[PDB]
């Protein structure tokens, strides 16, 4: 039981980390492409998250 | 000249649009390559 | 059978296919079995065995027994009807003989080669040098890494 | 491993091109009589031979 709960907590922590990274690298596609969209991740294209 | 500065600025705006379109295409490149 | 029936003693369907293609002659038809260490075996169907080669043949609903000849659309504009073979080291998978060589049944059948020129093929055995192919998957990741960088 | 098993014919074990059927029926009707046209298609029997 203890190992099972530790595994569940570990996978939940990793999933939360991945969700945070995905939301932090958020982007929105704009058809005109005149300028970068407002809904853009600050650390988008940076070597940090990758 | 008024027309010279006018069409230079309009070409600058069009170039901004095109360069930002290519930049958004690069961001979509990054997203598809992430997938 | 809606068609006129002649027993497989004459083997006129294999005769037609092979001789009209002009590749080989008549050969018997046997049931296919999966010899394995565990011993599992499922019968795909009574298929033709030409020498070492084994061409898939299936029985239809009306009792008709015909070689599994895939009618794949070719670049000539007409659906070429070519008899099929086995693929993979397992031999369980059915593959199509196109252009003189074996291909997987994924894409090219059912549409002109003008859309898809080359079809993906399945290796006749386990894929060559597996450790180097793990290295090649890492090299694919490294090519995506070069593009990303 | 792919192994081959010898087995008898499952049913009549027909074919694709086969023997021509129009001339098959014509020959069947060529024996004689006033009317010998066959309803349906012509098949094989064991009691007759």
């Amino acid at each position: 039981t203890k190992a099972k709960e530790a595994i569940k907590s570990w996978v939940d922590a990793y999933n939360s980390l991945v969700d945070t990274f995905s939301s932090l690298t958020k982007y929105t596609a704009v058809e005109p492409g005149e300028e970068a969209s407002d809904k853009n991740g600050a650390l988008l294209g940076d070597s940090v998250v990758r | 000249a008024g027309q010279a500065i006018a069409n230079r600025f309009t070409a600058n705006i069009k170039g901004l649009t095109q360069a930002s379109r290519n930049a958004n295409d690069g961001i979509s490149i990054a997203q598809t390559t992430e997938g | 059978v809606k068609n006129v029936q002649v027993a497989n003693a004459d083997l006129t369907e294999a005769k037609a296919a092979l001789t009209a293609a002009g590749v080989t002659g008549t050969a018997s038809v046997v049931k296919m079995s999966y010899t394995d260490n565990n011993g599992k075996t499922i019968d795909g169907g009574l298929a033709v065995k030409v020498g070492d080669d084994y061409y898939s043949a299936t029985q239809n609903k009306d009792g008709s027994i015909s070689i599994n000849t895939t009618k794949y659309t070719a670049d000539d504009g007409t659906s070429k009807t070519a008899l099929n073979k086995l693929g993979g080291a397992d031999g369980k998978t059915e593959v199509v003989s196109i252009g003189g060589k074996t291909y997987a049944a994924s894409k090219a059948e059912g549409h002109n080669f003008k859309a898809q020129p080359d079809l993906a093929e399945a290796a006749a055995t386990t894929t060559e040098n597996p450790l180097q192919k793990i290295d090649a998957a890492l090299a694919q990741v490294d090519t995506l890494r070069s593009d990303l960088g | 491993k792919v192994s081959d098993t010898a087995a008898t014919v499952t049913g009549y074990a027909d074919t694709t091109i086969a023997l021509d059927n129009s001339t098959f029926k014509a020959s069947a009707t060529g024996l004689g009589g006033t009317d010998q046209k066959i309803d349906g298609d012509l098949k094989f029997d064991d009691t007759t031979g």
